[PDB]
């Protein structure tokens, strides 16, 4: 009884780490269009304007 | 600031040879490749950063289809007396919607 | 580590570089509609006068 | 009777495993087509392309 | 040292070894009766459609 009583709590406290986890992998490849995007942005702007020697 | 202007004039003076070393059409051609070369490199990332569009928008698709089956497979399970299978499938349903929102939301 | 998640992982580079092409070729000038839209129309009408005759 | 019960089971995963190797298997074959075809197409865009030197 | 008690504790390994391969795929997502159970159903109103005729 101790012993399912502790494994139910170790089964909802993986389940909210894996959810973490995967909002975190979520995040992490939307941050990765992001920067692409800024680089992109970036790059274009520079090479559009004359700006600089 | 004495100092700097003697290097002012030390840098005016070399500016005006490198400028006096420019050829016209020479230094002309190679500024429109330099910019072709350029749009070429920009044209690709853009390329690279709408291609990622569609890849989030597959993945949206998908999720969605996913959901769909494990909805209908929750009724089936409804339907020969098992609330034990349905309830999870519905929380997986569930997940996978929200993980939709989210996809949809950045697309 | 895993063999799946090896698989996943280049699956996913693969379907990047299918999309990157595509989307190259219409930043390139796409050309692979204009033309077969035009060639139906003229086809269509050709078969219409082949089947009148 | 034990024995029967448990090696049914496995049967069972053994089935599930064979279903998902199999899923592999056949993508393998799919996405090298695919991803060779992506490779070819991005080449001859940027070759027959005028842009560039 | 003896013979039986070496035979135990080897015994004891292999039984939570099983459980640990039980909890562990449990843990990655069963998958071995939500397909059962449906198939189960599917056959079944197949059975009676091909009786009946």
């Amino acid at each position: 009884a101790q012993q399912r009583t502790m494994s139910e709590n170790l089964r909802r406290n993986l389940a909210a780490l894996e959810a973490k986890i995967s909002e975190a992998k979520t995040k992490k490849n939307m941050l990765q269009a992001r920067a692409k995007a800024a680089k992109a942005n970036a790059e274009l702007q520079q090479t559009l304007g004359g700006l600089g020697t | 600031a004495l100092f700097d202007r003697l290097g002012r004039v030390v840098r005016a003076n070399l500016n005006d040879l490198v400028s006096k070393a420019e050829d016209p059409e020479k230094v002309l051609e190679q500024a429109v490749i330099d910019m072709q070369e350029d749009l070429v490199q920009l044209r690709q990332a853009v390329a690279r950063t709408i291609a990622e569009e569609k890849r989030t928008e597959q993945r949206l698709n998908q999720d969605t289809q996913e959901a769909k089956k494990w909805e209908d497979r929750a009724k089936l399970a409804l339907t020969n007396g098992e609330e034990n299978l349905a309830r999870e499938a519905l929380a997986r349903k569930k997940s996978l919607t929200d993980t939709a929102a989210a996809y949809q939301t950045q697309l | 580590s895993s063999a799946t998640s090896a698989f996943e992982r280049m699956e996913n580079k693969v379907l990047d570089m299918e999309a990157t092409s595509q989307a190259a070729g219409e930043l390139a000038g796409f050309g692979i509609e204009n033309q077969f839209a035009q060639l139906e129309a003229s086809s269509g009408v050709e078969d219409e006068l082949a089947a009148l005759k």
